[PDB]
Order: structure tokens, then C-alpha cells, then sequence
DNA sequence: ACGTGCATAGTCATTCATGA
DNA sequence: TCATGAATGACTATGCACGT
């Protein structure tokens, strides 16, 4: 039996747990903002083929894929994790289209996993854009089995836009969400001025990105916290819900609540009023009444009484409630395996620099694969070429080995090309298809071109980016939600 | 006749609607915590309340009544209606006019709703012979036409004649997506319940009729009494002849 | 508001409950002895490819799998049903091979989803043999995107070896296991006697299946019992487990059972006993001790008093407790949609006809496929002998279309004849290569003779499921467990 | 000697043997491998403890919060000794304490959350060295003709390929060597052979040497202060490697 | 009254950091 | 003290028929 010192013990096991939890578990990947949990359930869905192009799968499929292949963990914290994808109040962009009940922004919980189904969305599509195109670095799964990405390609800046929230050991992160045009155009800013530096580029891309965009609406009041947020990598932004004062008929003044700030339980909500009113705290409050529906939304009526001023009722509200709360940012993510707090100009240069690196990855990719099939193509004009010649030899062949070795010897091929012109079907040797191997080969020639250009040229691959990106902004893009004011 | 709902004496479980008034006000006794979850969202909160139920409710026909009330169920049950039960029934404590069933259209749901007309008839006979008792009929397929607004049909046949309208009109429908088919109540969200279920302009209700009170009071003895024997040859003599009660 | 009558609602609702449990839930298709999640779960296994030929997949993958295609019912449940058929001391004769934990016969749990895997066991491999030589008739599943095996080849008596317990609506049924090689004399013997009627072929099988197997081993105490089942389809067998007495060092004596009857739960067995002892039932036992483990299996040491006969205390125990406990056999299986009460003779003739279905079915297939083969090569020997002639015309022509229906004039040639020629490879121009499809030809031809003459001869046709299920049992046959005594 | 169910946690698998000299208790992470543990242990000299969930750090926790927690009373019940000053070596029930936890990383954190209540509350326990920890096994080699060996590290494990191929085995490459993720993945006969027989279980004495170090790493590590923590890491993870080098 | 097996998931307690 | 969100599932109750 082995001794071991306890400190010793100690200090390597937590230490192993701090480390894993902080790069592995909790915090975002600066690059495509996501944990690695999110990561696997969104490649198992899109690997098993659980795509917009096709009806939703049930739930249980994606969990049990993604438990299978890649999180090594339960069945129901996963699940969690895939249904959060799929809220409207929760993702600003979601990645997951659910289909069935997804609970609510109140207490109502999810159906379990037997009732609902699931698909990636057309946004989550583009987070795995090309990621078979050795668009990044793949590694062995938990037992080997299979491969799994490092990181996802996200054609769109994806930790800006959904925001993050995660729990460590020794640290945390709260980055908010964002309006997708608005980071846009701080890419295209970030692309545009490559040669910047940081203090312009902050200066740049704080002008465009006019602050967090929560998918629950609401307000944010003032400019400070999100300037320190964008500046320091902290920052407090105070948010409010929207109240709108109704006068009734009999004189009867009542306040209706339509939204919320970010992250805010709806039934909390009400509990907290009615509680703080049982318990005589907010005095002016006659009646609290929940008119939300699936059809109006939210909508909380809270009738005050006549002696009472609306204004100093919501003032209330916004001391003693949720209604006026605020969001703690701290924009903690992981860079190259390590955590760091980032300015703006960070996050969307890091984010530019992983579009590049895609780019540049893919391009080389295709440029490879262009090449292997030109190889082949110019092997097939040689044989049509000579057409009576390859066929007379092929016939007196005792084996294939014997007409392939000809074949190199008649044409001066490749054995590739040979095994390529030996696996041709006559159905090719009809004239127009004998013309679409011309054509075809002149077209890849054309397309390598292209394609070594791209490389040579950093300019294009920005232009690539900017490009690409334009095109799933003008058809994923929406209107900001959270309205800034001033104080 | 008014009575106070629950808002921050009746069972946990309870969606309370707002109205005080039974006359105006639904009680939707929901298969299943999932349904029951979307419903509380899809409904009309003024005049709807919902009561899920969890489980296969418990026979009042076999087992003793003591057992009865001590189930979590039944007591949900009894409490949201207000009435009591048996001979301390008092239809003027009535908290509902509408006591809506709402089961699964599968083949299990169809046992709860026997349970719970069982427990019904049993227990609170006047919520029957007065027509508070009703049975909601949940969809079965979702037409989803690429541009037009999409369809819910409650039958195989609907289904069939809905799709040949649609396509005779000019209208399209993706191979993939296509027709969802509903396989129970826990499969919906809060919209569909209401365009199908809740909404008193488009739900399709059937009011629970008692015409023959001795010749109901057998058929529930025999298909849900403790007499194997006597169900056995029911269901053998019977189920050949399912099919032709309405023909 | 359409009225409805409670007396037709009520016979409605109940009648169709009870006929789809009773069909198509609880008990079990006297072919292959499955119920529907059983059959779903099998099936569901085997298409995901989880054989014994590939390592465990995750048993959650076998139950999303399942609900996704084929069972609309519950997770948790559905993973039950699957455990079960991991289980030694559950089913005679395994259907699925668990790794992990997977339960003990006492009341340890199996361990939950995420940490058990699972495959098909190679028996389970002889229940889906050639299942896609459609051999079974298919229908579409709960929402028709996909088929599913209204029943399984089964290409062993799995009702009779596994047996089957159900509680339906107005019936149940309870089959007891059997010994596979037992059962495959019952069925040598009603092949080599296909003309025997009921009363000899009663007679017959009743000699070869001395009675059921459990898998817990265990004693049958009788035959009258055993005979009741096979002749009635109700029987009450009396099983014991086995217990040997020991002495000690002092002279102290103690019982030790290291067996226990079928479906007897040892936890619940030693908790009786002492519920029994120290509350003045079971007198004469002095100490309870289970010296249970992995590795020596059931072992419950029951020492008893100075002044105590060894054999009184165990007939003390036979009486008081499971240690004796009967088996109610109540042989119901769906037969044709419908639930009867079967004769041993009538089970095994059932499944005999089910053999010789699927035998005659596995031989149509491979008969049609084998002239759509032929029929094909047909057309490419065609092309052969006017090999110069075809490539001239396919090279002339501006089309493939044009090309094809050249070949068609050209060669007296089918459409599908004439794409198969098309679809050529220039590699089957090869000397060696033309002589294969001359030789395919003459093979298939040969083979096609063989299978119009297995149709055209009953008697291969009983040697086929004979000389296969022989060799099953030669290699998936154990010996008897359970124990046949005298009273 | 003491008395042995057949006045304890509900979850505990008791031994048969009533002497705590010759007695152990496995404290296992997770139900499913405690009740593997339960079925693979000698019910003679080895009880089981199965412990749900993170275990409550009662460095951050309040007293008397810890006391209400349901799986520290089941471990205080279970060993016999009170806590604190009311601690009384003498009422210990099994002399061999081994926590076995997972390989991964929140069973390393569990582990941590076990010492930290057994060195606050019941610390003569570590001094008298009645407190071990079990190694599980990493890899199971499936030979196809010989008996299948374990590993406990990824060293190991290529070491033992390595030699049987040199020896002329042979493995199949799809069942191959089967990677252990976690106790719960276990049955009871592979516990058995790897954490639980004594002549072939891998077991790490804990020590404790310098008090007065160990009580300030305890505080750093498991404390209410976040900072203290953070710069620790940052300062000490970057060689947590190089510890035993 | 209990076992059987296929059907009809929410609740319960911790780690961890941060701000009310 | 509470929310956040990924990490570490056993227990609870009915139907249904049948035999001790
Ligand atoms: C909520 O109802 C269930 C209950 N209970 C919980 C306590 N109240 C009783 C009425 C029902 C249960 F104790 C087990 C299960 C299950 O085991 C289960 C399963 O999927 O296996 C499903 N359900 C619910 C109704 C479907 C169950
Ligand atoms: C048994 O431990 C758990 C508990 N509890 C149950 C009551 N005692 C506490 C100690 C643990 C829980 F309240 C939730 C979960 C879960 O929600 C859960 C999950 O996978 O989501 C897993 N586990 C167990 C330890 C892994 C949980
Ligand atoms: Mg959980
Ligand atoms: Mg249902
Ligand atoms: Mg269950
Ligand atoms: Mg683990």
C-alpha cells in the first residue's frame, strides 16, 4: 500500500478539477462562444443529419447521440442543455428549433424528453458551415471511438450574439447577447481597418455595437456600465422592463407590464410583487392581476389606488422589484485554452481572425481536392483521346493489372488515373458526356485558379468573409429588441 | 353564486382561471404533466383553469373507498370541483359548469377518460345526468402547407379530405415536414392546444349523456367491476361489433 | 356540442383499450414469443447495427432509437423492458448482452441509461435471421416515415425457451421457460411427422419437452402439473430450490440453499424468513447469515437449534416460504391476432408453420432476385458477343438516351438490360473479366434450378428449418438447469 | 467489536464481520457503482457506502447546515465517531476507510470534498491512517484466447499491449480495450478484481505531516475566499505536474 | 396483500461565483 | 438567501389478473 500526503492529494485533484472546469465545462471558446457541451449536442444533431431540410427528430435521439459519441455525462443534464438552446428568452439566436413545449419564461418546466423533438436552426447551420471541409482541428473523441471538433466554424460572431453564462472555479463569466447587424458591422469595420489598432478599434467597433440586445426586450438605461463593459471587460448595465399607465372608466389607474429585463421569472415576478404588497411594502398597489396568453404575451396589470401617483408606484417597482434590475457583465472566455477577460475590440478581432483562419483552412482544402480530381480529369482526356487505343488494350488483358499497366505505358499515366479510367462506365463514352469531361476539366482548371489566387491574396479572404457573412446577416438578421435610453 | 380562486385551500397542482363565476368558468382535467403545462399557457386564464393528472387514475370500482380518497388524484379531483361526493354531493358548490376532459386521442388516454367517468358516475352522478361533463377531442394531424395557413384535422378521413382540398386548390405541401401527426396531448405547444382544444370558437367538445341510469350502472360494473369473468366475456362478445354502434 | 352517451362511450373506450393490450401490449405472438416493445427494441438494436459483432453502444442509443421509429411510449420504461432481456436469471436464453450493472435477482437495481451499454446477443441474431429477405411481412410505424417487422424469423422457439408473463385486460398469460434442445426435438420430431395428428403429436412432443427450464435452476417437484399445462394450457408446477445440509466443527448444524425457484427475489426471500423467525414462526433456526458473492453465488446459511431436525426445518421452510412456491402456467398467446389457450403440440406446430413460411418466403426472395440477376446478365453476355458493335454504337451516339435506345434495337435488349450495359465498367472489358459474367451466368442459372426446387419439394423445405435450427442448437444449446424429481 | 445491521444509514451495506479492526468501508460515488460495489465486495470484512451527488463543502457551509445534510450523517452515522471535540476514535466502526471515486474529474472533486469534511470534522482519522483512497481502473485489455488485464493509467496500458503482443496475443480492434469512464460503468466482478480484492486493489494511504500547512490549503482551496483560490490556481496549476517529479 | 411487466415524470440536494 | 447553467438519479402511485 502506497502513502500519500494529504496536501499533496489535495492540491493536484482540485487543481485538475479547476482546470477542467474552467477550459472544459463552464466557460465559452472565445472563437464560436460555446461550451463544449453545446458543441457536441449541436455536431451529434448535425452529424445524425437532424437538420432544417428535414422533419425534427425526437429529443431523445440528439441526447443519446450526444452521449454516445461525445459528453461522456447524463442523459438529463444534456437534455437541459439542448432545450435551453431552443428558448426564445433564453438564446437571442437560437440554435436549436424545438418543437413542442419548451416550457416558459415563468416556472412552467420543460416536457420531458419522450414529448418533444428537435432540429438544428438554419443561424446553428451556419455555426457548422463547412466543417467538413477541414475547416478546423478534429480530435479523437472520450474512448477514440470517433472524431470530434475542436472548435465549430460559426460563419456568424456567435459568442457576442447569444451571450454567456457560466460558473468556474476561481472565476465566472457573464458576457450579454447582441443585435447580429450591429456586430456585423463592427466586423466589417474590423476587416476594412485589418491594420487598426486596438484604441481605434475599440473606439470603432463600441460605435457600432451600440450595446447588449436581450431577447426578452426591456430597456437599458444608460450608457455607463456598457462603456465599462466594453472597455474594462466589467461593467454593471442597468435594464428595465416597459410599463405603460392605463386610466379606466371609473377613474381606476392600473399599470400593465409587457416586458421584462434579461433573465427575469416571470412568476417570480408576480410572487415577489404580491408578497412585498402582503407584506406592506409597496403600499399604493389595489390589485395584481396576470392577463398574459400565448396570444398578448405578457401582461401583468397592477391596479394602484387613487390617493396613490403612478409614477411613485413604478419608482417603487424599479427599487423594490425586478422590474428595474441589473446585468453584472464580465466578459471572461477562453482564448488559445486559457480564460481572459476581453475588451470588445478582443472579442471581435478574435472572432475575425477564427473567420480567416476558416477561410484560408477551407480554401486550401478545396484547392487539394480541385487538384486530385483535375489529376484524374487529365488522366480521362488522355484515354479519350487515344479512345480505340484503350479499349483494344484492356480486351487482351488476363487481369486488370495487366490493362492498367498498359494503360501507363500507352498514355503516360499515373496508377490512380488508370484505376480512374478503368472504373469509367461506357455510359461516359456517348459524345456529350465525352465533351463534360472536356468541359469539366477546363472548369476545375478554371476553379483552381480561382482558388490559388484567394491564397495569395489576404484581400480576398477578407472579401470572403465580409462576403459570406453580409449574405447570412440580410437573411438572419432582426431588428433590435432592447431599447437604449438615456438617464 | 360566486366563488374565490387561488392566488398566492385547493390542490397544488390547480391552474386556477380568474372568473369567480361557475357559470362562466371551465375546468379542463388534462392527461399528463407535459399537456397540462402547455395548456396552462394556451389557455384562456379568465374562464379556463386546468387540473393535470398524473397517471392512470385509480378504479373506484374495485378498490374500497377509503384507498379512493387517500389518492393524491382523486382528492385533486373532488377538491377542484368543490362538490362533495356520494350523499354529501351539493351541486351548488359546483366551482365549474364545464368539466372538460382532456385525454390523449391514443388508446391510453381513452382508458383514463373510462376511469375518470368512472370516478364521475360513482362518486358526483348530478356533474353527468346535468351535463357538466365533457370530452375534448384532440387533434390527430397538422397540415403544414408551404404558404397557407396550416390545417388541423381530428381523423384519418379529415386528414385525406383536407389534403386533396388543399392540393386541389392550388396549394403545397413538403414531403419532409409534410403532416405532423399528434400522438398525445404532451406532444403540443401552448398554440396548438388553443386552436384545437380550448378555443370555445374552434374545439371540438362531446357532452357526456345519461339516458338509462340501471343499464349504465351494469355496463360500468361489468367493465370496470372486480368480476374478471364477467369482463372477459364482455369484451369477446362485444368488441367483433366496435366498429357498427354508429352505423 | 355533440352529445355522446356515457353506456356507448364507456363500451367504446374500454373495448378499445382492452383488444389493443391484449393484441398488441401484454401478451405475446405465439411465432416468435415477442411483445411489441420486445420486438421494436430487437429490431431497433439490429438496424442501428448494435451486433455482437461490433462493441457495446450505449444503451441509451438503443432506447432513443426505439422510441424514435418505432415504440411512441416512454424512455424509462422502455429501458426497462430492455434490461430484462439482459438478465441471466430473467430469460432462460438472453436476447440482449448488457455491460455494466444491470441489477442482481434480489432488490439491488440496475444501474440507470447513461452507464450501461448494450448489443444483440447471437440467439438474439437467429430471432432477426434474413429478416431482410422479406421473410416477415412489414407495415409502416406509428407515423409511417419508416417499416417495421410485424413479427420476427425467429429461427429458434424463443415463446417456448424464453416463455412469457403478461397481464392484459380481461386474460394474462404465464409461460414458463424451456430447455432449448428439448424443444428442438419436439420440433425434429413434428418435421420428420408433418402428417401426425393432434392426440400423436401431443404424445410426442410431451416426451421430448420434459418440462420447463427456469434459468434460476431450482427443482420441479411432480409431473402432474407439467402435464396439466401441456394438455390444458393450465398447470400448477411446483418448483423448489435445492438446499444442503452441513455440519460443523462444535456439531452445530446448518442449512445452506444456493438455489431458489423461478422469479423468486433472494432479498424479499431472506427478509421473510427472518420477519418469520423473529416473530415465532419458523422455530428450530437459530441464525440467519447470507454469505452471498459474485463468486459463489447464492449461499444462505441458515443454522438451526441442537434440538432441531434438519429436515423438519426445511419442510418448515417449503411450507412457510418460496423456498417451495409454484408456478401458474397459463399457456395464452396471440395466435392470428387472437388470444388462445394453447396445447404444447399447438404451440410447437405454430411455430413449425411459422418456420416453413419464412423458409418458402427467404426462397421466393432469393428466387426473384436471382432471375433479376440472371436477367441482367443475360443482357451483358448479349453485349459481349457483339462487343464491337455496342461501343461503336454508344460512341456514335450524341446522347445516352440516344445511345440506350440504340442498345435496345441493337441487341433485342430490355431497358433495364440495356441500363446495365451503360452502366458498365471498362474494367469488365477485361479477357478474364468478360469470362466472370459467362461463368456468373451459368452460376446463378444453377442456383436458380436449386430454388425453383426447394418450392416445388416440401420435404427440403422441413429439411432446411430442420438442418438450420440443428445447427443453432449445436451451437447456442446449453444443458438442463432445472431438475426433475419425483414426489 | 460491534453490532451490524441485519440505528444506520438507510443506503449502507454493512458488513458481516463485527470486529472494526478487520472491517471496511468503501465510500463510493454513485449509486450504480455502489451497488455493484455491494454485489463484487466480501460482505465479510467490507461494507459499502454510497454517496449521492456533490458532497456539501463544509469549509463554506454553515455547522449547522453540514449536520443537516442527509449524506454527512450518513458518513458521521456510519463510521461511529462523533465530530469535533465529541469525536471518539474508540466507537470506530471499520478501521479501513476507502473512498472510490470516479478517474474523472469530479470524482478528483468529490475526493477533495471527502478529506476536507474528514479533516475538519473527524481529523484523527487521517493521523491514524484509517483513511485510504482506491485507484480504478483506467483500460480492460480484452485478449481473444487469454484472460482480459487492467490498467490504471494510459502508461500501463500501452505497457501490457505491448508485452502481450511481444508474447504473441492477440486483441480484436473493435471490442479492443474497453476505456473506463466511471465506477458506475463497472460490474461487480470487475470492482472486485481491481478495487475491492485485496490481494490485487490499488489503495493510497493518506498521510498528514505538516498540520498547520494542510489547515491553511484547506482554507485556500475550499474557503469562502474566491481570490485567495483564483491566484492560487493561476500560481500553482501551471506545475501541478511536476509535484512527484 | 404481494409479486409479476408494459403502460400512464416531477421532486429532491449539493459545488461554484456574484450581486442583490 | 436567490437566480443563473452545466456537472454529480432514486423514489413516488395507479391499472390489470392471479395465486398464495
Ligand atoms: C407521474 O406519474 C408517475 C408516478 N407517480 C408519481 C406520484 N403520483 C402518482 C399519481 C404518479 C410514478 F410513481 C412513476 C412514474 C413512472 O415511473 C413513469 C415512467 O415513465 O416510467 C411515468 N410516470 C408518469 C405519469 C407518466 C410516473
Ligand atoms: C441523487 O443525486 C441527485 C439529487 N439528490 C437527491 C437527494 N439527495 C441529494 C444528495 C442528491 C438530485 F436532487 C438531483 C439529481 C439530478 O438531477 C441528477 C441529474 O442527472 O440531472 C443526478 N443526480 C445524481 C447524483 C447524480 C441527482
Ligand atoms: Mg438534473
Ligand atoms: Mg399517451
Ligand atoms: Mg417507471
Ligand atoms: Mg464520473
Amino acid at each position: 500500500i502506497e502513502p500519500v500526503d494529504i496536501e499533496q492529494e489535495m492540491q493536484r485533484s482540485y487543481i485538475d478539477y479547476a482546470m477542467s472546469v474552467i477550459v472544459g465545462r463552464a466557460l465559452p471558446e472565445v472563437r464560436d462562444g460555446l461550451k463544449p457541451v453545446h458543441r457536441r449536442v449541436l455536431y451529434a444533431m448535425f452529424d445524425s443529419g437532424f437538420r432544417p431540410d428535414r422533419s425534427h427528430a425526437k429529443s431523445a435521439r440528439s441526447v443519446a447521440e450526444t452521449m454516445g459519441n461525445y459528453h461522456p455525462h447524463g442523459d438529463a443534464s444534456i437534455y437541459d442543455s439542448l432545450v435551453r438552446m431552443a428558448q426564445p428568452w433564453s438564446l437571442r439566436y437560437p440554435l436549436v428549433d424545438g418543437q413542442g413545449n419548451f416550457g416558459s419564461p415563468g416556472n412552467d418546466p420543460p416536457a420531458a424528453m419522450r414529448y418533444t423533438e428537435a432540429r438544428l436552426t438554419p443561424l446553428a447551420m451556419e455555426m457548422l458551415r463547412e466543417i467538413d471541409e477541414e475547416t478546423v482541428d478534429f480530435i479523437p473523441n472520450y474512448d477514440g471511438r470517433v472524431q470530434e471538433p475542436t472548435v465549430l466554424p460559426s460563419r456568424f460572431p456567435n459568442l457576442l450574439a447569444n451571450g454567456s453564462g457560466g460558473i468556474a472555479v476561481g472565476m465566472a463569466t457573464n458576457i450579454p447577447p447582441h443585435n447580429l447587424r450591429e456586430l456585423a458591422d463592427a466586423v466589417f469595420w474590423a476587416l476594412e481597418n485589418h491594420d487598426a489598432d486596438e484604441e481605434e478599434t475599440l473606439a470603432a467597433v463600441m460605435g457600432r455595437v451600440k450595446g447588449p440586445d436581450f431577447p426578452t426586450a426591456g430597456l437599458i438605461v444608460g450608457s455607463q456600465g456598457t462603456a465599462d463593459a466594453y472597455k474594462t471587460g466589467r461593467g454593471s448595465i442597468r435594464m428595465r422592463g416597459v410599463v405603460e399607465v392605463e386610466e379606466d372608466s371609473r377613474g381606476r389607474t392600473s399599470l400593465v407590464i409587457t416586458e421584462l429585463p434579461y433573465q427575469v421569472n416571470h412568476d417570480n415576478f408576480i410572487t415577489s410583487i404580491a408578497e412585498q404588497v402582503r407584506d406592506g411594502k409597496l403600499a399604493g398597489i389595489s390589485n395584481i392581476e396576470d392577463q398574459s396568453s400565448d396570444r398578448v404575451g405578457l401582461r401583468i396589470v397592477i391596479e394602484i389606488k387613487r390617493d396613490a401617483v403612478a409614477k411613485v408606484v413604478i419608482n417603487n417597482l424599479y427599487k423594490h422589484t425586478q422590474l428595474q434590475t441589473s446585468f453584472g457583465a464580465n466578459m471572461l472566455a477562453i482564448v488559445d485554452g486559457v480564460p481572459r477577460t476581453l475588451r470588445l475590440d478582443q472579442l471581435i478581432r478574435y472572432y475575425v481572425d477564427h473567420q480567416l483562419d476558416v477561410i484560408v483552412r477551407r480554401t486550401t482544402y478545396r484547392l487539394r481536392k480541385a487538384n486530385e480530381r483535375a489529376h484524374i480529369l487529365r488522366g480521362l482526356v488522355k484515354a479519350l483521346d487515344a479512345l480505340d487505343e484503350v479499349i483494344a488494350l484492356i480486351r487482351a488483358s488476363e487481369t486488370v493489372d495487366i490493362a492498367r499497366a498498359g494503360l501507363i505505358e500507352l498514355l503516360d499515366i499515373d496508377e490512380i488515373q488508370a484505376q480512374a479510367i478503368l472504373d469509367m462506365q461506357l455510359r461516359r463514352l456517348a459524345a456529350l458526356e465525352r465533351q463534360r469531361i472536356i468541359d469539366d476539366l477546363a472548369k476545375i482548371e478554371a476553379e483552381i485558379a480561382d482558388l490559388e489566387d484567394i491564397l495569395a491574396k489576404p484581400e480576398r479572404q477578407r472579401g470572403i468573409v465580409r462576403d459570406e457573412l453580409a449574405e447570412i446577416v440580410d437573411r438572419h438578421g432582426d431588428d433590435r429588441r432592447t431599447r437604449i435610453i438615456a438617464i | 353564486n360566486a366563488l374565490v380562486r387561488r392566488k398566492s385551500g385547493l390542490p397544488g397542482k390547480l391552474a386556477d382561471c380568474r372568473s369567480t363565476d361557475p357559470r362562466k368558468s371551465e375546468l379542463y382535467v388534462v392527461e399528463g404533466d407535459s399537456a397540462g403545462g402547455s395548456a396552462k399557457s394556451g389557455r384562456d386564464s379568465m374562464f379556463q383553469a386546468i387540473l393535470p393528472l398524473r397517471g392512470k387514475i385509480i378504479n373506484v370500482e374495485k378498490a374500497r373507498i377509503d384507498r379512493v380518497l387517500k389518492n393524491t388524484e382523486v382528492q385533486a379531483i373532488i377538491t377542484a370541483l368543490g362538490t362533495g361526493i356520494h350523499d354529501e354531493f351539493d351541486i351548488g358548490k359546483l366551482r365549474y359548469h364545464k368539466i372538460v376532459l382532456m385525454a390523449d386521442a391514443d388508446v391510453d388516454g381513452q382508458h383514463i377518460s373510462t376511469l375518470l367517468l368512472t370516478l364521475l358516475f360513482r362518486f358526483m352522478r348530478p356533474l353527468i345526468e346535468n351535463g357538466h361533463v365533457f370530452l375534448a377531442q384532440p387533434p390527430l394531424y397538422k397540415l403544414k402547407w408551404q404558404r397557407s395557413d396550416p390545417e388541423f384535422a381530428y381523423s384519418d378521413r379529415e386528414r385525406d379530405g383536407l389534403l386533396e382540398a388543399g392540393l386541389k386548390a392550388g396549394k403545397k405541401i413538403n414531403k419532409e415536414d409534410g403532416i405532423q401527426r399528434y400522438k398525445g396531448l404532451g406532444e403540443m405547444d401552448a398554440k396548438e392546444l388553443w386552436e384545437t382544444t380550448m378555443d370555445p370558437s374552434v374545439r371540438v367538445l362531446r357532452q357526456v349523456t345519461l339516458d338509462d341510469a340501471a343499464a349504465a350502472d351494469e355496463l360500468f360494473s361489468i367493465l370496470m367491476g372486480e368480476d374478471v369473468d364477467a369482463r372477459r366475456s364482455f369484451i369477446t362478445r362485444n368488441a367483433k361489433d366496435v366498429r357498427f354502434l354508429d352505423v
